[PDB]
């Protein structure tokens, strides 16, 4: 069976560059070769068949060429809609196979983070546990430090993250933290705060709240 | 209009059966060369099988044996019989639609998640995430929905039934020490009339078959 190979596995470019990525084959397909772009959480979708037929409805900046063992696709002006893994697939031979993927990511300005903070809801501080959720919205670039504080003491342990993938309109990431305690313990406490740092502020930001 | 829309994934014990179905609208399986394909991390994207438009059935070499692809005309619904299950199996199952025989993919369906465990499913808790003067930043407001305590993936959630989609951020699940999932979805509106619009997060965690409606309240 024919192995699929793609390099870079990822790579970042600004609005209106010019980015190509590549397919190799083990050994010769001919053209018999189409790429696929799918983003996080969506189904993929066919962009180009045959090495280098637009499917209908593509934008021309994209292309493709190639055939025998190496291919290429091009994106002429990167736009912030274009983030995705891209996806060569050959049908050459049985069974069709895939390539592993490459990341395109895409550079932007420095924005700060808005930064919101959330108290636990009362129904569930009856079944006995309290979350406390902290929210960095619209930022970048991606690294982002929160450090979780009650009766502005750190803590450690008892948290958890996540991050979003790039948005595919302003290119920016939303971080969302909780800090999750027993009833018992949220109770004997009064402040609690998350705080936020950030290459896009000088100082570190406290969001904070009493109860 | 035209679109591949599949379901009956979720939770199954190694050696057990499920069967994934495939409804298409806007073309007849009859005429088309169908396949199922499946992605999950490590292997990537997998072509597993394909039933052509006069019958014949072709099977990757990892499955063989143990899955069976069909489609009912009457329902225009494609379907995957899947027995003796294995850890490897979990993945996100697509139907895909393609022509020429000579495989395209060019239309694809949602997905459908099969999650290979031992485990028992859980339903989630839903609790909101309340605006008030600790998630506002000006003239904007924060607020959202916390999604706890759920096994297998997924969950999925809409905001006022699907007409609220700016502005919404549906962050990927965390695994609690439990072995639990917990989720968080959120949005950003305008300050000056959370008094006048509602907020309503509909959340669907298929493979426990529950639904929340959950109305989010400024405080």
């Amino acid at each position: 069976e024919i192995v699929m190979t793609q390099s870079p596995s990822s790579l970042s470019a600004s609005v209106g560059d010019s980015v190509t990525i590549t397919c190799q084959a083990s050994q010769d397909i001919s053209n018999y070769l189409n790429w696929y772009q799918q983003k996080p959480g969506k189904a993929p979708k066919l962009l180009i068949y045959d090495a280098s037929n637009l499917e209908t409805g593509v934008p021309s900046r994209f292309s493709g060429g190639g055939s025998g063992t190496d291919f290429t696709l091009t994106i002429t002006s990167l736009q912030p809609e274009d983030i995705a893994t891209y996806y060569c697939q050959q049908y050459d031979n049985f069974p069709p196979t895939f390539g592993p993927g490459t990341k395109v990511d895409i550079k932007r300005t420095v924005a700060a983070p808005s930064v919101f903070i959330f108290p636990p809801s009362d129904e569930q501080l009856k079944s006995g546990t309290a979350s406390v959720v902290c929210l960095l919205n619209n930022f970048y670039p991606r690294e982002a430090k929160v450090q979780w504080k009650v009766d502005n003491a750190l803590q450690s342990g008892n948290s958890q993250e996540s991050v979003t993938e790039q948005d595919s309109a302003d290119s920016t990431y939303s971080l969302s933290s909780t800090l999750t305690l027993s009833a018992a313990d949220y109770a004997a406490h009064a402040v609690y705060a998350c705080e936020v740092t950030h290459q896009g502020l000088s100082s570190p930001v406290t969001k904070s709240f009493n109860r | 209009q035209v679109q591949l829309v599949e379901s009956g994934g979720g939770l199954v014990k190694p050696g057990g059966s499920l069967r994934l179905s495939c409804a298409a609208s806007g073309f007849t399986v009859g005429s088309n060369y169908m396949s199922w394909v499946r992605q999950a991390p490590g292997k990537g994207l997998e072509w597993v099988s394909v039933i052509y438009s006069g019958g014949s059935t072709y099977y990757a070499d990892s499955v063989k044996g143990r899955f069976t692809i069909s489609r009912d005309n009457s329902k225009n619904t494609l379907y995957l019989q899947m027995n003796s299950l294995r850890a490897e199996d979990t993945a996100v199952y697509y139907c895909a639609r393609g022509s020429s025989g000579a495989w395209y993919f060019d239309l694809w369906g949602r997905g459908t998640l099969v999650t290979v465990s031992s485990a028992s499913t859980k339903g989630p808790s839903v609790f909101p995430l309340a605006p008030s003067s600790k998630s506002t930043s000006g003239g904007t407001a924060a607020l959202g929905c916390l999604v706890k305590d759920y096994f297998p993936e997924p969950v999925t959630v809409s905001w006022n039934s699907g007409a609220l989609t700016s502005g919404v951020h549906t962050f990927p699940a965390v695994l609690q020490s439990s072995g639990l999932y917990s989720l968080s979805s959120v949005v950003t509106v305008p300050s000056s009339s959370l008094g006048t619009q509602t907020y309503i997060c509909n959340v669907n965690h298929k493979p426990s078959n529950t639904k929340v409606d959950k109305k989010v309240e400024p405080a």
